[PDB]
């Protein structure tokens, strides 16, 4: 029952962007059945971004996010898609990224490009994963808050420069409103949602 | 509602493909040559109602990604000026240039474009129950075009609008607006205006709009204009999404063809 087709497109359009500009590269995985995982390559090497708040790969959307693009980002990207159930992986087409020479992008407030749902039904003892990442210049910082201002239980797991907040072993006291804040010197924006317990 | 853009693959010359009205012969915007305008001697004088009252705090502003829109929550009316009946205000939209007050208006007069064009859209509530009804009935709506022109000093009357723009920098942001006086967003002298029959300046480009275009502009300083140049949008391609400045959001001008422009 589980499968994934090869990508169909041989080469993607060159991405031209300004130094300082926020960009999202879309994976666009081919037809499939089964849960997908994602990595991106850069010039024929895997991307090591998990301690870099400027670049993020979402295992939910599959996309590669550049909060702001720097000269070092120039090269060829591909999306590498694993279908674990299918025991099969397929690589996407080469995607050239180049800098424009028209000048640099100015500074501007963060814009959240990946977020978590506004309402989430969370089963007892289940694990809830919230993502939040923003484009912006300067590179935004992501933080998290309960609306009731209570400290996070120790079990909560932050990862990828706080782009991801995970809540394991979900209990009733974990329910309520959460928000992620994406902020820089030019301003801040937020995403809020309500986690609702059921058993 | 087909996708459309102000440039590139789904730009103005491609609009007709998905909205066939966009290839019509009574399209907007136009350049108004004053010496060819007919003097509307039959016009009852322009009457405005409610324009002098402070706007409610429920009035709000949105970055749609193509423009910044103001959704009006008060009763504003316009009548006369060769308009067919009494029209009620629904919303405001803006068009602007790139930098340093570069041309951004949709209309022009004797070939002169302006840094910003503000448009107010109207429906006749005696014939339809809402602006949305009038659009879907596809018969007739009203529109005002107001130009802004650079001024050495801040125009304080614009303060709630400028503050509004500061709060809707990104595609889809929304904010409530401080109170403003709609009359004060219109030119000091309403004496000279033009009338002509035309269309929406975005798809579906319906040829249902009775346009009023005011000749005299409303002042705005370079400092205030920067609030417009600080608006962003997003551009979404087959496999890229990017954050971009929202600039030059105006439609190319259209031929008059058989139409004559009238003037007060």
């Amino acid at each position: 029952s589980a499968y994934i087709e090869d990508f169909e497109t041989k080469t993607r359009s060159t991405v031209s962007v300004r130094e300082g500009q926020g960009v999202v590269l879309l994976c666009g995985p081919p037809p499939h059945f089964g849960e997908l995982s994602y990595a991106w390559t850069f010039n024929d090497s895997p991307l090591y971004v998990q301690e870099d708040k400027r670049r993020f790969v979402s295992q939910d959307t599959g996309n590669l996010y550049f909060a702001k693009v720097e000269p070092s980002d120039v090269g060829n990207y591909t999306c590498f898609v694993t279908n674990k159930e299918a025991h099969r992986s397929v690589q996407g087409p080469p995607t050239p990224l180049v800098l424009r020479t028209d000048g640099v992008m100015g500074e501007y407030e963060p814009k959240i490009e990946v977020r978590f749902p506004e309402t989430i039904q969370a089963a007892k003892d289940s694990s809830i994963k919230l993502e939040c990442f923003a484009l912006g210049n300067p590179v935004p910082d992501i933080s998290w808050k309960r609306l009731d201002g209570s400290p996070m239980p120790g079990k909560i797991k932050y990862s990828k420069s706080q782009a991801i907040l995970e809540i394991p072993k979900f209990q009733q006291e974990d329910e309520g409103f959460y928000e992620c804040i994406a902020g820089n010197l030019r301003g801040r924006n937020l995403a809020k949602g309500q986690l609702i317990f059921y058993a | 509602d087909p996708y459309w853009a102000y440039s590139g693959a789904y730009g103005p010359e491609h609009w007709v493909t998905s909205s066939v009205s966009c290839g019509g012969s009574h399209q907007s915007p136009i350049d108004i040559l004053d010496h060819h305008a007919r003097v509307g001697d039959e016009y009852q004088e322009l009457q405005l109602d409610g324009f002098d009252n402070e706007s409610s705090n429920k009035t709000w502003m949105k970055n749609t990604g193509k423009t910044v829109a103001i959704l009006l929550k008060d009763d504003y009316f316009v009548s006369g000026a060769g308009l067919p009946g009494r029209f009620k205000a629904e919303k405001v939209e803006f068009h602007w240039g790139h930098s340093n007050g570069s041309a951004g208006s949709e209309h022009s007069v004797n070939g002169r474009r302006f840094p910003v064009e503000m448009q107010i859209f109207f429906y006749n509530p005696d014939d339809f129950d809402s602006f949305q009804t009038a659009i879907s009935e596809n018969r007739i709506i009203g529109a005002m075009a107001i130009f802004f022109q650079v001024s050495p000093r801040d125009n304080s009357a614009l303060d709630p609008i400028i503050h509004g723009l500061k709060g809707v920098v990104h595609h889809e942001k929304e904010t409530f607006l401080d109170p403003f006086i709609l009359r004060d967003l219109l030119p000091a002298s309403l004496g000279s205006y033009y009338r002509y029959t035309g269309s929406l300046t975005t798809p579906p480009c319906s040829e249902i709009v009775e346009w009023i275009v005011f000749r005299r502009p409303v002042p705005i300083s370079y400092h205030q204009l920067e609030a417009f140049y600080s608006i962003f949008t997003t551009e979404q391609q087959d496999h890229v999404k990017s954050v971009e400045y929202l600039r030059n959001n105006f439609r190319p001008q259209q031929a008059l063809n058989d139409r004559v422009v009238s003037k007060s």
